[PDB]
């Protein structure tokens, strides 16, 4: 039931992104097919900053996702086009993330156009709502001079505080970048909720 | 240290490769000059190979 | 009482020390009774032992 | 928030009962018990008083974590 | 012990030829790889060991 | 023939996983003496640590004074007691004590030892007497 849950809860990551929806949006049958026959779906996404960002639902048996230059060659096309290109997100099965080939790829790529934000996330990121789960607490960014400040009357640099990768679930959906710091709202046992700081570091992959 | 001009062109030139900053130009082919440095020295050859 | 216990008084914005000293000697009552009296001659006796 | 615990967890029920540093009921009942007073006349000017005293409190509780200077000086 | 093959011809990688090997080494290729200006390969190979003071081999260690 | 001392072979497994260019200059290698710090009081009014003392401040307070009253023992207490430590926690009671707490905020890289001055006789003493 991997490809329903993505289709009803990637149009919720993108809202909850704060990104106007682009396009039109397709019934799940017509989803399906398009993901059986050209092997991935694509769906484009604007940001407040007047970029463009490109969601790639790839399928678990497609060619994009088994030969490392289909994957080139899509990766080249599309960022070879007139758009912003804010980041490009591509959903694949788990699996593929293991697949050694396509990650190199990815990293060629992604050195290729230092400006534009490529990142691979599984299936399971894109499978709930990540907000909503209970066990997640609020996840929020704070701008960078509320940070600053934070730790100017911490005495603490940015390097000092707890760390949190940027392929964190709730910053995915969050679009928190490395560098950048989160506020978390996280429930206690003692004190009846707290509130901690988290610097956001490279993402896995 | 503090090599002399007594010596012909030898260990006053030897003497100067012991200093690190003094670095020689090797060309592997040429015979005139010909020392042999009293220490590990880090060299260029002719054409910039270090 | 400091020429009679060891709690020579200081005073800050919040009094923390003054509650502390009023801690550690027992004598916390005097924030609410009027008392005073009644365990400064307790504290008399208490030095005279 | 421990209605939520209770939902990533599998046995931890909410509890109607807390660790706290302070016994607040304690410090009252050994005041009323030690006043030299009792059912004291209706005071408005006085239970007005009382609740923006433990309003103010509540606001300057956090400065326990810093000091006595910074609460004084109404610091964020 | 290292051993030197050359296609089928062995011979035996001396202390003392690693040494001149070693010595070779340009701090540039240590910096390139990893390694720190410390941890140049010319100190692996000792001309002069240390003897450790009497404090740790007290009158068996010594013989 | 037969030897009982054995040694028992001791046996590591599991590695590590830590995550121009010229010889060396006099600033590169050496230099490890560490850049002198000077010392950045806070000033008074910017101090956020606690006025009280802890527990563990308050007893190496003691722990100090009573240990300088050892070879010393010029004291400005009033009554007479006949051990170093009764006259170091009433000098902490009475407010006397000639020393001070300085808790070291923060070491800046640039060389500044960032630090916050506390008198003990301004502060709140938390020992039993």
């Amino acid at each position: 039931m991997a490809m329903q849950k993505l289709f009803t809860y990637i149009y919720e990551f993108i809202e909850y992104r704060k990104m106007v929806l682009l396009e039109e949006k397709v019934p799940y049958d017509k989803f399906v097919q398009m993901v059986l026959n050209t092997g991935f779906f694509r769906i484009n996404a604007e940001t407040l900053n007047h970029g463009i960002v490109s969601v790639f639902i790839f399928g678990a048996n497609g060619k994009y996702v088994h030969h490392g230059g289909d994957m080139r060659t899509l990766l080249t096309n599309t960022l070879n086009e007139k758009k912003h290109y804010e980041e490009l997100i591509l959903i694949v099965d788990k699996p593929v993330l293991s697949k050694k080939n396509i990650l190199d790829i990815i990293v060629e790529q992604r050195a290729a156009n230092p400006t534009i934000v490529i990142n691979i996330y599984p299936y399971h990121l894109f499978c709930i709502n990540i907000p909503k789960v209970s066990a997640i607490p609020k996840h929020k960014l704070i701008t960078q001079e509320e940070a600053q400040e934070f730790l100017g009357r911490e005495y603490l640099q940015p390097q000092d505080l707890m760390q949190i990768s940027a392929s964190d679930p709730p910053v995915v959906w969050l679009g928190g970048r490395p560098g950048d710091f989160v506020q978390i709202e996280r429930p206690s046992e003692t004190a009846m909720h707290a509130v901690v700081i988290r610097f956001i570091t490279k993402s896995k992959i | 240290k503090l090599p002399d001009l007594s010596m012909p062109i030898e260990a006053y030139i030897r003497q100067l490769l012991v200093d690190p900053d003094v670095v020689p130009i090797v060309s592997e082919k040429k015979k005139e000059l010909r020392v042999r440095p009293s220490t590990r020295k880090e060299i260029f050859l002719i054409n910039g190979t270090h | 009482l400091s020429t009679m216990y060891s709690v020579s008084p200081v005073f800050t914005s919040g009094y923390m020390p003054l509650l502390y000293d009023l801690y550690r000697a027992g004598y916390l009552e005097v924030l609410w009774n009027p008392v005073e009296q009644k365990f400064l001659q307790h504290a008399e006796q208490r030095e005279k032992e | 928030i421990f209605l939520n615990v209770e939902n990533f967890n599998f046995s931890q029920l909410l509890t109607d009962v807390r660790q706290v540093p302070v016994n607040v009921a304690s410090i009252v009942k050994n005041i009323l018990l030690s006043s030299t007073s009792g059912v004291l006349p209706f005071d408005e000017k006085s239970i007005l008083q009382k609740y923006a005293m433990v309003k103010t409190f509540c606001k300057n509780l956090p400065y326990v974590f810093i000091n006595n200077i910074q609460e004084r000086l109404q610091t964020p | 012990t290292f051993w030197a093959d050359q296609q089928g011809k062995i011979d035996k990688l001396y202390p003392q030829i690693i040494r001149e090997i070693f010595s070779r080494v340009t701090y540039d290729t240590v910096v390139k790889l990893g390694r720190s200006k410390n941890s140049h390969p010319e100190k692996l190979v000792l001309k002069a060991i240390q003897i450790p003071p009497i404090s740790i081999r007290p009158g068996d260690i010594n013989n | 023939l037969i030897m009982d001392d054995l040694v028992e072979e001791y046996v590591e497994t599991e590695e590590e996983n830590l995550v121009e260019i010229v010889e060396s200059p006099s600033i590169c290698e050496g230099f490890v003496q560490a850049s002198s710090q000077t010392l950045v009081i806070i000033p008074d009014n910017e101090r956020i640590t606690s006025n009280v003392l802890t527990t563990f401040e308050a007893t190496r307070l003691v722990a100090v004074r009573a240990q300088q009253l050892a070879i010393n023992g010029s004291t400005m207490l009033k009554k007479k007691y006949s051990s170093p430590i009764d006259i170091a926690k009433q000098e902490l009671f009475n407010r006397k004590i000639p020393l001070l707490v300085m808790r070291c905020i923060k070491v800046t890289p640039e060389g500044q030892k960032i630090v916050e001055i506390w008198n003990p006789r301004e502060m709140g003493i938390p020992l039993l007497d």
